[PDB]
RNA sequence: UUGACCUCGGAUCAGGUAGGAGGACCCGCUGAACUUAAGCAUAUCAAUAAGCGGAGGAAAAGAAACCAACAGGGAUUGCCCUAGUAACGGCGAGUGAAGCGGCAACAGCUCAAAUUUGAAAGCUGGCUUCGGCCCGCGUUGUAAUUUGGAGAGGAUGCUUU
RNA sequence: AAGCUCCUUCGACGAGUCGAGUAGUUUGGGAAUGCUGCUCAAAAUGGGAGGUAAAUUUCUUCUAAAGCUAAAUACCGGCCA
RNA sequence: GAAUCAUCGAAUCUUUGAACGCACAUUGCGCCCGCCGGUAUUCCGGCGGGCAUGCCUGUUCGAGCGUCAUUU
């Protein structure tokens, strides 16, 4: 608490941080999955465009 | 097969020659300090079987501490007890395990193995480089050991109920009064 | 090449003597259990029964 | 009773004749070493490379 | 070569730095009370330290194995009061 | 009157310890170690056969590899490592057996006597594992095994073979299933007559 | 990386693969 | 039942449309990462042991060796085309063994397998 | 007087017979903290100074303890 | 006389390491009392509060000396349910799980026990023209192979780098 | 170097540790629920835990005393939003 | 190339404090290596590099009738 209000009172920047994520959302490369990947789409619909089996679980 | 020998002279520990070594050994580790340093173990198939390795960077320390009763017994173990004082003597190394050397009607005799963490034989050796990772500092101050996993019933099965997945824990998970959205 | 225990070396004397009741009490006593007194009875006599033939 | 007694050699009075495991020799002790062949190898590499 | 030396020295200087610096009674009543017998008494005198040499080794080791050779037997009451009884002088 | 080191009189007083105790059989066989003229001859034998060093390895790796760049039998050396001995010896490969008298676990030896015994081949204690690594290139060794030689020195090896196990053999035989120990002294002998 | 499980990962590398729906 | 401090060890879940989004992107990650592979491996046809759930069937850990031999799959590959293996269970009875035989049948004809590099 | 000037509080609770401050333990190495006083704790926590090094740290972190100079720079 | 081997020490020798802080979450030690039972002592509070030691971004646990009596399941972990059931209890106050099932996630491995013995093939340091030269560790055992729903060794013929 | 198939060849598996008696502590759990302290102290067709009146301990299921390991989990603390 | 600018990978970083040459309540007192100025090979003052502990590895030195030998 007295460690933010001296962050408050210090004329010093505020270090803001990126949203930096350690697993990328979506695919990349020179590949068919990658290039025909639709970002606002889901898993499940993407794969049901691709034609193949997401889960193959329950 | 010289340490399948040995095993076996472990196991019937009570002959006569073993009794004599162990009484010659007994009264030198009397006549040393409480704690002192090996550089060949008493036992080296026990130190072998343990995981002590013939590299630079792995050491044996022997230690006395007093037996008895704490009628409130010392819950912890005197090879915990002895592994904790190695500890705090040489903090630098990592108690990668102990093993009982000895024993007297007032002191009972340790050997414990340790291992460098800043060698980089030890760096390199895959096999150790999990002891080199940070997470393993102070071990036995946290019961991590073999005595420490004893002590704190690291078991399966329903005798452990309790104690499998961590005393406290256990408790705090029982004990939570968890309360959902759409009660 | 190790020999025998104090209370190993006092069963091989009873057997010997051939107090196998007693052997076989004391065996109990010291082990805690009738299966192990009854097998360490059995090492000791085998030893006894070698020893005499080696003799 | 006496303290310290003659020890009996009932086990190792019999000699015995035979040697204790059955696993087959491997080929490595009759045949030369790869170890060396491996190693002489390198040294002809290192040689060529100068 | 017989050491005989060495050991006079080893025992002079151990007696100078000396210089410088109820469980019988338990056994007692265990035997008399119908409780242990002959058998038992030798049954339980087979201990750990059974068979000690004592005579052929010198005295400051075998002081260190008397002090460190001392098992912990259950005593009683009627034993504390009767060595205290004993040990009561005129 | 003068104080001694304390490692020093701790060290004396292990050796008074070590003469005065009563000593079991496989120690009592053990500091039975056997004649001058034995130790020498297998001495020089085994120097004959002595493992060949890293420079001179390194040397004949070498001359293997310019052989390549522009034929053997089996190596015969000494055979040398407490695990290397006792495997060769429980498969009865091992002519003879050379153990060091001062191994200070002792333990890693109690049973190679017997085992040698019982096997049938021929073994003896010799003193110093110094000696036995510096046969070997090294510092210190436990166990020393001759398993074969080549033909020159066929005859010497067995002839060594005799004298051993008849020579020291069948003269620590006749007294090594006892107890040793009782040496006490002058100052002994009052001291227990006091007692 | 220890020499057995660098065999095995040379030998038995993790395969690119997709199932039909 | 309120002799203890349920003040001091209540916990709320306020949470839990945040956890469920961060489990969908955290297998849609999965997913990226495994691009042509599906999310998850396949497992066998297994039966839950007591009386009480006989008759139902369910997913096991692993498929069995003999079940891999018998599908021609060999145990080092298996899982390598995403295959789970257990070397703990046994099969104990042919219905079960041909029952997970089949199952892996089935995955080798609909798997498109792609060569190496 | 009971107390004197402590070297490392700085404060005037440095009791003089015995040598021992009674907010810090300035002859233990350790500084006194205990449970039993969240006032104390919080007025002797860490963000009552002038982080001289914590407050350099975070922007290290965020660059990536990246060492060298930007390209082409005098 | 000399030189080893072992052990024990010194050096303001060279290279490193341990303190302290923080402690919301975590792993251990140690450990109360108020209260309830309309009095109170077992019990409860509580294996909590205070105190002590030790890490990380998670920790811990973890691949059965398991669950089970099955037509079997199959590392650990978290939720729902099991359930206020079993079980225990001044059988008063009360205490109080677990298997199974539906899920989320899912990944398996390293050793000691063997003889490389037709070749310590392994590793530390300093010296570098940075390429390869020594020193030391070590056979009282460092590389490769192997870890029990396995494996080794030969023969054998396919297929991988 | 590696995976396999076959076999007139082999197949080592953790000790003052299990276990018995006993004091303390702990749990819903004297088959001592687990642990610690003391005395004694193991085995190799072994050991552990279970099933069972079914007629004798039949049957079932695993290998303890060495070790590593991400993810789902907690988070009044740190950098932010 | 301004700025009480932003970023920030490079520097400076007084005395204390886990606090580390000894003392600490003195800007005091020490020892080794080097330099500087003022009569200066000698005197004085200042400055730079240094000097805590336990442990690991390596190097060097030392001790021990502990111990091995060594006439080919
Ligand atoms: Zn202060």
């Amino acid at each position: 608490r007295e460690l933010q209000k001296r962050k408050r009172r210090s004329s010093r920047p505020t270090i803001r941080m990126p949203n930096r994520r350690k697993k990328a959302l979506n695919p990349a490369g020179n590949n068919i999955i990658a290039k025909s990947w639709n970002k606002k789409e889901t898993l499940s619909q993407n794969y049901t465009r691709f034609g193949l089996v997401a889960k193959l679980g329950k | 097969g010289a340490l399948k020998y040995l095993e076996e002279l472990s196991k019937k520990k009570q002959s006569d020659v073993v009794r004599f070594l162990l009484r010659v050994r007994c009264w030198e580790y009397r006549q040393l300090n409480v704690i002192h340093r090996a550089s060949r173990p008493s036992r080296p198939d026990k130190a072998r079987r343990l995981g002590y390795k013939a590299k630079q960077g792995y050491v044996i320390y022997r230690v006395r501490v007093r037996r008895g009763g704490r009628q409130l017994k010392y819950q912890r173990s005197l090879r915990a007890t002895a592994e904790e004082r190695v500890g705090r003597r040489c903090s630098n190394l990592r108690v990668l395990n102990s093993y009982w050397v000895n024993q007297d009607s007032t002191y009972k005799y340790y050997e414990v193995i340790l291992v460098d963490p800043n060698h980089k034989a030890i760096r390199r050796d895959p096999r150790i480089n999990w002891i080199c990772n940070p997470v393993h500092k102070h071990r036995e101050c946290r019961g991590l050991t073999s005595t420490g996993k004893k002590s704190r019933g690291l078991n399966k099965g329903h005798r452990f109920n309790k104690t499998r997945a961590g005393r406290r824990k256990t408790w705090k998970r029982h004990n939570t009064l968890s309360l959902w959205r759409y009660r | 090449v190790a020999g025998l225990a104090p209370y190993e070396r006092r069963v091989i004397e009873l057997l010997r003597n051939g107090k196998d009741k007693r052997a076989r009490k004391f065996s109990k006593k010291k082990l805690g259990t009738f299966g192990r007194a009854k097998r360490k009875c059995e090492e000791l006599q085998r030893i006894i029964a070698e020893s005499r033939r080696a003799h | 009773e006496d303290p310290y007694p003659d020890t009996v050699e009932w086990f190792t009075s019999v000699e015995e004749k035979m040697p204790l495991s059955a696993a087959p020799e491997p080929k490595r002790r009759f045949i030369p070493s790869k170890n060396e062949a491996k190693q002489i190898m390198k040294l002809v590499r290192a040689i060529r490379e100068g | 070569e017989d050491g005989d030396q060495l050991e006079r020295e080893l025992d002079a200087m151990y007696e100078h730095y000396k210089e410088r610096k109820a469980e019988a009674m338990t056994l007692a009543h265990q035997l008399a009370t119908g409780e242990k017998t002959k058998a038992d008494l030798i049954d339980e005198g087979y201990n750990k330290y059974a068979f000690k040499q004592k005579e052929g080794l010198p005295d400051w080791f075998l002081e260190d194995e008397a002090k460190h050779d001392k098992p912990i037997k259950p005593i009683t009451k009627e034993a504390a009061q009767a060595i205290k009884e004993k040990l009561r002088a005129l | 009157m003068v104080k001694w080191p304390e490692y020093i009189r701790l060290q004396r007083q292990k050796k008074i310890l070590r003469m005065r105790l009563k000593v079991p059989p496989a120690i009592a066989q053990f500091q039975y170690t056997l004649d001058k003229n034995l130790a020498a001859q297998a001495f020089k034998l085994l120097n004959k056969y002595r493992p060949e060093t890293k420079q001179e390895k390194k040397e004949r790796l070498l001359r293997e590899a310019t052989a390549i760049k522009e034929v053997s039998k089996k190596p015969y050396t000494v055979k040398y490592g407490l695990n290397h001995v006792v495997g060769l010896i429980e498969n009865k490969k091992a002519s003879l057996v050379l153990i060091a008298n001062d191994v200070d676990p002792i333990e890693l030896v109690v049973f190679l006597p017997a085992l040698c015994r019982k096997m049938g081949i021929p073994y003896a204690i010799i003193k110093g594992k110094a000696r036995l690594g510096t046969l070997v290139h090294k510092k210190t060794a436990a166990v020393v095994a001759i398993t074969e030689v080549r033909s020159e020195d066929k005859n010497e090896l067995a002839k060594l073979i005799s004298a051993v196990k008849e020579g020291y053999l069948e003269k620590v035989e006749d007294t090594r299933k006892r107890w040793g120990g009782g040496i006490m002294g002058f100052k002994a002998q009052k001291r227990e007559e006091k007692r | 990386v220890l020499e057995k499980t660098k065999k095995r990962l040379t030998h038995f590398p993790q395969r690119k693969y997709a199932v039909k729906a | 039942h309120f002799r203890k401090h349920w003040q001091r060890r209540v916990r709320c879940h306020f949470d839990q449309p945040g956890k469920k989004v961060t489990r969908r992107l955290a297998r849609r990650a999965k997913a990226a990462a495994l691009a042509p592979r599906p999310v998850d491996k396949l497992r066998p046809i297994v039966r839950c042991p007591t009386v009480k759930y006989n008759r139902r069937t369910r997913l096991g850990r692993g498929f069995t060796l003999e079940e891999l031999k018998a599908a021609g799959i060999p145990r080092l590959l298996a899982p390598t085309i995403g295959i789970a293996v257990d070397h703990r269970r046994k099969n104990l009875s042919e219905e079960s063994l041909a029952a997970n035989v089949q199952r892996l049948k089935d995955y080798k004809a609909r798997l498109i397998l792609f060569p190496r590099k | 007087k009971t107390h004197g000037l402590c070297r490392r509080c700085g404060r005037r609770s440095l009791h003089n017979q015995k040598k021992v401050c009674a907010s810090c333990g300035y002859p233990a190495a350790k500084t006194r903290k205990y449970n039993w006083s969240e006032k104390a704790k919080r007025r002797k926590v860490t963000g009552t100074g002038r982080m001289r090094y914590l407050s350099t740290v975070p922007r290290r972190f965020k660059n990536g303890f990246r060492t060298g100079v930007p390209k082409g720079a005098r």
